[PDB]
């Protein structure tokens, strides 16, 4: 098979080996990266390995073609010449080649590990393709690394057509994807070496497994499967369409007298309008989900899909269609994994109707006319590229707010990401500024509001409310048990169990928590509905238990902070163990 | 003499293995482009026609009045088109008359998105606005 | 060669027709494979155009199969 | 009528007693009890108007509920032919133990599980019976359109071709269909009425076409003789399902080969023949269907009748001219061999039509015998006769399938047997001899200047209508009169006669109006004028035979007769192929080769433009491997060593392919 | 080397073999499946038969051996009637009960070409050319 180089786009066969997403590559391209990186192998429509009986020299720059096969240096015909010589690689398409300057960030693109925060830097500054492939082998190395394997052997061969398996217990198990890979691991003294490339899917009867393999070896007792590399689809479409600038209204139809409510942002439609792909930026609870039915609601006769990384907000934007859009005709799309609970008040799975709700993961390949992305600030670049790949629409809307949080990056770990590294729509806000705007707080009280506006905004952010002044800050240890490498606070919940008896008014409240463990034990110590910081961003809640736990770089930041306190509508209990945070808050000082 | 001959048979060799090569890729590189790729191919060779009721009708399908049925034939029989502009109205209605597909058409509705019947007179300059756009015609063949 | 012209372009409009699932509805296959063979039976320039008209408005009524914007600017 | 009646030989007897009484020949309403191949045409003859009475429901296989593992199946034991009357099978085995791979291809071939399963079906799209539907849903099926090769439409186009006023345009295309095809087609058997041939006649016209297929042998062969052609053909119905028909080929062995055949020469077999939609390129716009049968029927049959097919594919200069080809001088030897001693010759070629849907089931019975006339050695009386009630249960009238539904085929051969060219040449013979003796007795007599040829219709009419036993004198008389005459040469339905023009015109061998009256009252179609062709110059061959136009031309320092096709036809098959992958070019230059062979004799053509057919062809296969090799100059760094295409574009290639030396 | 010579054809002609035992292997695992395979469709379609109408229908016969025309005629509990036109679904199915080959069926569904469900009321005269002709009619025995 043939395909096209990376970072000049020219017809090639010569995929590289040790890359992690084993990708196409050029001629120069492929001889100035095996030549400067540790990457060695390169595949051709057959692998690039030394052809003698018992043989092991992959690297290409070393090797000698003579015939039809592949020498190393010991084993070399009398009449061949090197592979990688005149500065290419042997591979098709020789002189119909063009090389670039793009191996420079292509050799740190495809070197590094992802545990750093200077390569997600350089992983949205160069050029569109190189961005694609840096998402794609991101997603890929997260895949690999993050919820690896569980080691597998096989006791015996039943047949060719149906296998045996055996989890070892004390690791989870991952499931059936062709996606997913498991390499053959007879690791014994005894040839330590890929036997081949596998993936299970199981049996409705019996302890069987028919599974699916790219190698013609039978298998030994000690043969094992345990889950390294993983391939993600290798999406085309760009972060961003180009923008194109219009005149006059196109492909949409304006109403007159549209509604009350919607009066202030008729220019803000327009401006929508008359662009290719527009972007809103505005602070908490101002108005960014209910824009977009503000637009459904300007713009009647067009189809809008609406669609979100999360379910959260994709359902609270359904209820906002629900108390404004027409119930008749309007949509929510669910997967076919169905885990968890979705806004099924509408037609559930109904892709044909002019508002379709859903999540990036589990769209349609349909068109649309005008698209909403809501909430990019959960939205990575392969997010995007799946929303412009599958949805093709003329106009599309990019609401959300860099200061709320970002997406998990379980990989980072090391350094701080800026707001305008997010992604791409992300670096368009900050750079350029958003096209247009909002700041007027009416979710959390005067007070509380008022701290915020110091720590991620300095001052640009007023509110039209009271200092109700339940807004309470209280300072203790809270002994920090770390039972599951999530923190639990046995005593943080204790004096919330007994703070919560001389509150009458707060027994309505919610549990607010950075870490899941202590989140989950909280429900059966005192009853409240409970939620994390990640799941909760979009609803409004009325009290809330805010309970920050340790000390560290993971739940003291102030963006998680500001959506885990904005969320409190009327009133607020936090919990502490910080001080350089707790030295510019505004609060009730207990 | 030998191993002169026994080359020949290595390239020969080397020849299945090159044929085949072509052969299975360039396979699916046809069928992988051919549905895109042929609608191409339509669009090239329709254009290379040049028939002014080819034109007339595609071009006006690219602003967006674009026909929700096929168009008949036979004399005084039903098409219904949507208008997308007030623009697109006024270059091919004129008076009750409805020019398109390089024919002439007379008109039995003007009809909006609200499915609300709607007459004849009010489409004009500084009423345009006022209608609930886009507007769909029901027209018969004179 | 105006005439041996437009009955390839209907073979290749059917066909395309054919690659959108137009198939899939027997009623409006009905005309469209009654278009075709008509226009390939045809004797004047006349009734060949405007049953070609008419073989593309099938064509021309779809929203989302197409998107007519593409496919005729670089063209 | 009761339903469960189906043995109504009594009824045969008492309407035979009472409407034939004095026709002193017997009559045995069952044929398995006919003492020859000439009584059970004539018992034939008569059932088929008796079955004309009785209702339609009567007919089809005979079912009977046996059990086997103590499971109950249903199973046909027999047939109630309308032709051949009631026919039981003499191998049934109600508690039976073990299934074989033998019993297992049995009891899923015959249509008694399937029509016992499936669901009761109406279908009022046609007049035909309509049995069961097996699917909960009907399939509709449709044809895609051709796929056009816009490349080699510009190469013609830049050419000077598709003008106005031209002579070739494209009037071959591949035209579609809804729907609607493949129903709409088999109701086209609804032209196929049951016909009461003349037997007294047809007994002597069979002992003519015996003498016509006189020259070549047959019989009986083992498993390990029959050869196949293409084993990844398809393998009918249920057995497309699990596989083509090389898994049938493979997983049976010899020995149950050959123990299946035997069980088929004395027991029956019901047979599913699938209906497939053709995607070929064709002049006009219905959609032509033809009939899948599966492999139980093929193999059978296979190991019956191809002795005798591979010998009448090996004779060269005979009647039937099937094996011989048109290339190294092939055309011209037949074309010789037909003006063998005519004395004043004119050409005639007529046109059956609707030739395989419209076929009385007596003719086909007759082909089928007279292709089984060869086993009087191998086989035996009651083999030959379970032998032709097979060939009529798997072939003539029986179920077909139509987009999942059963339906039942009311006569006429289905075109996708083993024996159908060959049985269509003995039923094209058949039909020229009628007409022949037709024309022969319909003289005056006063009026007949050679007197002997008086004595001949004298003793033709004794012979015919006179006489019960054979007279082979008189039959080796009358074939050598008809040899001397009326020279044939026969392809299946395309027949080319050097008839004696001074005796047509007098009236004494068959003409065109004599066909058309024997196709009228032997074949209820209407054979018109529009389509049949005389040709009164013998230096300018026959108009056409097998689409193929022939013309005299000069080569070396005689003179030879070249078939030349249908221009519009080789551009159709160029413009528009039935693929993606043929559309490319540079990866098929087979396709274009080929046509250019089969295209080469236009260039010795008077009309230029007819000629200019070849050089577009060689000049576009030049140009496609100039650009093949460009492409794997700019796919590679090296030029094939051994590029063999050079003699592809030059006409010695396609010179020597009409040159008699090969 | 004439030993060498000798042992060359040995190698090609144990290869020949090797290959052709393989084959044979590989035609008794497809031999094995196939039966299989055709050993659970007859037995599934015994599961499909109904064996009492059946059973009744068999005994009353005399022989034992009735035509298999009449087996669905009087055993097959479902009927489909396929309609060409309209005038046709008038004249044989009028209604929700109908009377075919001496039994009385129930409509229980219709569909269309396209597999659609067609309620009972949208088949009229005017609304004809509306449907997607022919109509698959499914009947039950009653
Ligand atoms: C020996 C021959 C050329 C000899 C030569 O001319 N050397 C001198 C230098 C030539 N110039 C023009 C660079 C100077 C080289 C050049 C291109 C090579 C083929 C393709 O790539 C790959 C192909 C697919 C698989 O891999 C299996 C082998 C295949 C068939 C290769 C065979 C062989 O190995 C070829 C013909
Ligand atoms: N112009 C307005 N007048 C009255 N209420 C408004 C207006 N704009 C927004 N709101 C209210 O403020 C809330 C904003 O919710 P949301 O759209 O989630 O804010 P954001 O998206 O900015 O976080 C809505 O529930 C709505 O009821
Ligand atoms: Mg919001
Ligand atoms: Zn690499
Ligand atoms: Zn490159
Ligand atoms: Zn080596
Ligand atoms: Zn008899
Ligand atoms: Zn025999």
């Amino acid at each position: 098979a043939v395909g096209a180089c990376v970072l000049c786009n020219s017809q090639t066969s010569l995929r590289c080996g040790a890359c992690i997403r084993r990708p196409f590559l050029c001629c120069k391209c492929c001889y100035d990266h095996v030549i400067s990186t540790s990457h060695k192998l390169v595949l051709s429509v057959n692998p690039y390995v030394c052809n003698a009986p018992g043989c092991d020299v992959t690297d290409v720059t070393q090797l000698y073609l003579g015939g039809m096969s592949y020498y190393c240096k010991s084993h070399k015909p009398p009449i061949s010449f090197p592979l990688c010589a005149n500065g290419q690689v042997f591979g098709l398409y020789k002189n119909t080649c063009v090389g670039s300057d793009n191996v420079t960030d292509f050799n740190a693109i495809a070197t590094c590990d992802w545990t750093n925060a200077g390569d997600y830097i350089l992983a949205n500054t160069c050029t569109e393709r190189l961005k694609l492939f840096a998402a794609e082998t991101l997603k890929a190395t997260e895949e690999t690394f993050k919820l690896s394997y569980g080691i597998a052997t096989v006791r015996e061969v039943l047949s060719d057509r149906e296998l045996h398996l055996s989890w070892e217990v004390g690791k989870p198990r991952p499931p059936l994807n062709r996606n997913y890979v498991f390499t053959g691991y007879r690791v014994t003294k005894n040839s330590k070496v890929q036997i081949g490339e596998y993936t299970f899917e199981k049996g409705d009867y019996g302890d069987a497994v028919v599974y699916r393999g790219t190698t013609t070896y039978k298998l030994n007792v000690g043969d094992y499967f345990v889950l390294t590399s993983h391939t993600v689809m290798p999406l085309s479409a760009p972060t961003l369409v180009p923008q194109e600038h219009y005149v006059r209204i196109t492909g949409l139809y304006p109403t007159l007298n549209i509604s009350d409510e919607f009066s202030s942002n008729v220019a803000n439609y327009q401006k929508v309008g008359m662009q290719k792909y527009s972007t809103l930026q505005g602070p908490p609870g101002t108005g960014k989900s209910h824009f977009a039915i503000g637009l459904a609601l300007y713009y009647p006769s067009a189809r809008i899909v609406y669609t979100a990384c999360s379910h959260a907000a994709v359902d609270a934007l359904c209820e906002k269609a629900l108390k404004y859009l027409p119930i008749d005709k309007c949509s929510r799309i669910i997967p076919a994994r169905a885990r968890v609970e979705c806004f099924d008040k509408f037609k559930v799975n109904s892709t044909l109707e002019q508002y379709v709700f859903c999540t990036v993961n589990a769209l349609p390949e349909t068109t649309a006319d005008i698209v909403v992305f809501d909430e990019i600030s959960m939205a990575t670049n392969y997010d995007l590229s799946v929303v412009n790949a599958r949805l093709r629409a003329k106009h599309y809307v990019y609401i959300g707010d860099p200061a709320q949080l970002p997406a998990p990056r379980t990989l980072l770990t090391k350094g701080t990401l800026e707001p305008e590294y997010f992604n791409s729509v992300c670096r368009l806000m900050k750079t350029i500024g958003p096209d247009m705007f909002l700041g007027t707080c009416r979710r959390c009280p005067a007070e509380i509001v008022d701290t915020v506006s110091a720590l991620v905004y300095d001052n640009k952010l007023k509110a039209h409310k009271d200092k109700s002044a339940q807004c309470f800050k209280m300072f203790y240890k809270g002994v920090i048990t770390h039972d599951v490498s999530s923190a639990i606070n046995r005593p943080q919940i204790g004096v919330v169990r007994e703070f919560l008896t001389r509150n009458p008014a707060w027994r309505k409240a919610v549990f607010i928590s950075p870490y899941n463990s202590q989140n989950a034990v909280a429900s059966k110590i005192l009853g409240l509905p409970t939620q994390t910081v990640d799941s909760s961003q979009g609803s409004e809640y009325d009290y809330v238990i805010f309970t920050q736990t340790t000390e560290t770089a993971h739940s003291c930041n102030v963006n998680r902070f500001n959506v885990a306190i904005t969320r409190a509508k009327v009133g607020i209990l936090c919990i502490m163990s910080d001080r350089d945070l707790y030295d510019k808050l505004q609060f009730t000082s207990l | 003499d030998r191993d002169a001959a026994m080359q020949r048979k290595l390239e020969k060799m080397a020849d299945q293995a090159m044929t085949q090569m072509y052969k299975q890729a360039r396979s699916e590189d046809k069928r992988a482009k051919v549905t895109s790729a042929m609608q191409t191919m339509l669009f090239t060779m329709l254009r290379k026609l040049d028939n002014d009721a080819l034109n007339n009708i595609i071009n006006n399908a690219r602003d967006g009045c674009v026909p929700l049925n096929i168009i008949p034939l036979t004399t005084a029989a039903k098409l219904m088109v949507v208008i997308p502009d007030y623009n697109t109205y006024k270059n091919t209605c004129d008076g009750t008359t409805f020019t398109y597909a390089s024919a002439l058409w007379e008109i039995q509705q003007v009809v909006d998105a609200d499915s609300k019947i709607v007459q004849l007179s009010e489409i004009s300059m500084d009423n345009s606005p006022n209608l609930a756009w886009p507007l769909i015609v029901t027209a018969l063949r004179a | 060669s105006k005439m041996s012209d437009v009955k390839c372009t209907s073979v290749v409009l059917l066909s395309v027709l054919q690659q959108l699932r137009v198939e899939s509805s027997s009623k409006l296959w009905a005309q469209c494979v009654q278009l075709h063979n008509d226009i390939l039976l045809a004797k004047d320039t006349t009734e060949a155009f405007e049953k070609m008209v008419s073989l593309l408005s099938v064509l021309l009524s779809m929203q989302g199969a197409v998107d007519i914007n593409k496919l005729c600017e670089e063209m | 009528w009761d339903l469960l009646k189906y043995d109504f030989t009594e009824e045969r007897l008492k309407l035979f007693d009472r409407y034939f009484k004095y026709w002193d020949q017997t009559y045995h309403p069952n044929c398995v009890n006919c003492l020859d191949d000439r009584c059970i045409l004539h018992c034939a003859n008569f059932n088929v108007l008796f079955s004309t009475v009785f209702p339609p429901t009567s007919f089809g296989p005979l079912v009977r509920k046996i059990f086997v593992d103590g499971v109950p199946f249903v199973v046909s034991t027999g047939y109630h032919f309308r032709e051949l009357g009631v026919v039981h099978n003499q191998d049934v085995n109600l508690h039976s133990s073990r299934l074989s791979f033998k019993e297992l291809l049995v009891y899923a071939a015959d249509p008694a599980m399937h029509a016992a399963s499936g669901n009761l079906l109406l279908d009022k799209r046609t007049t035909c019976f309509s049995v069961a539907a097996l699917t909960n849903n009907v399939a509709f099926q449709t044809v895609k359109p051709g796929n056009f090769n816009k490349d080699f439409y510009d190469f013609a186009v830049s050419k000077g071709f598709f003008k106005e006023g031209s002579s070739v345009e494209l009037k071959h295309f591949f035209f579609a269909q809804d729907g609607n095809a493949a129903i709409s087609d088999y109701d086209y058997y609804r032209y196929n009425l049951p016909t009461m041939c003349d037997i007294r006649q047809l007994l002597f016209v069979v002992e003519v076409v015996d003498k016509y297929f006189d020259c070549y042998d047959g019989g009986c062969i083992n498993a390990n003789q029959v050869i196949v052609n293409n084993l990844d053909k398809s393998a009918g119905f249920p057995f497309n399902k699990w596989g083509k028909a090389r898994l049938y080929y493979d997983s049976m062995s010899y020995e149950d080969q050959d123990a299946l055949f035997a069980y088929t020469k004395r027991n029956v077999i019901p047979t599913i023949t699938q209906m497939n939609l053709k995607y070929a390129i064709s002049a006009k716009n219905r959609a032509r269907t033809v009939a899948g049968v599966s492999i139980c029927s093929t193999m059978t049959n296979r190991q019956f009748h191809q002795k005798l097919l591979k010998s009448i594919a090996a004779t060269r200069g005979a009647t039937v001219v099937i094996g011989t080809s048109k290339f190294y001088g092939g055309w011209h030897n037949m074309l010789k061999t037909v003006y063998s001693d005519v004395e004043n010759p004119h050409l005639m070629g007529w046109d059956y039509p609707k030739c395989d849907r419209a076929m009385p089931n007596m003719l086909r019975i007759m082909a089928s015998l007279v292709l089984a006339r060869k086993h009087t050695t191998c086989c035996s009386l009651s083999h030959r006769f379970y032998r032709l009630a097979n060939e009529c249960a798997q072939v003539l009238s029986e179920m077909v399938m139509c987009g999942g539904s059963l339906y039942v085929k009311p006569g006429g051969t289905s075109s996708g047997d083993a024996t159908t060219a060959y049985a269509n040449s003995v039923f094209n013979i058949c039909q020229a001899v009628t007409a022949n003796v037709n024309a022969l007795l319909s003289t005056d007599g006063n009026k007949i200047a050679d007197k002997y040829v008086r004595n001949l219709q004298h003793r033709l009419y004794e012979c015919l209508y006179r006489n019960r036993d054979v007279d082979t004198d008189f039959v080796n008389e009358f074939y050598a009169y008809l040899r001397k005459h009326f020279s044939m040469m026969i392809l299946s339905d395309d027949a080319v006669v050097c008839f004696n023009s001074t005796y047509a015109s007098q009236g004494l061998v068959a003409s065109i109006k004599n066909f058309k009256s024997v196709l009228y009252y032997q074949n209820n179609v209407f054979m018109s004028e529009a389509k049949c062709w005389t040709e009164t110059d013998l230096t300018k061959g026959p108009h056409e035979f097998c689409s193929q136009h022939t013309m005299l031309v000069k080569q070396g320092d005689d003179y030879v007769y070249l078939p030349y096709p249908d221009p519009s036809r080789i551009l159709g098959a160029g413009c528009f192929v039935d693929d993606i992958v043929k559309t490319d070019g540079t990866l098929m230059i087979e396709r274009f080769v080929s046509l250019a062979i089969d295209a080469y004799p236009l260039t010795k053509h008077p009309n230029q433009e007819y000629a200019d057919v070849f050089h577009l062809y060689l000049q576009y296969i030049r140009k496609l491997h100039d650009e093949l090799t460009g492409h794997m100059l700019d796919m590679y760094s090296v030029m094939l060593t051994n590029d063999n295409t050079s003699r592809y574009w030059e006409p010695e290639f396609y010179e020597a392919m009409y040159t008699p030396h090969t």
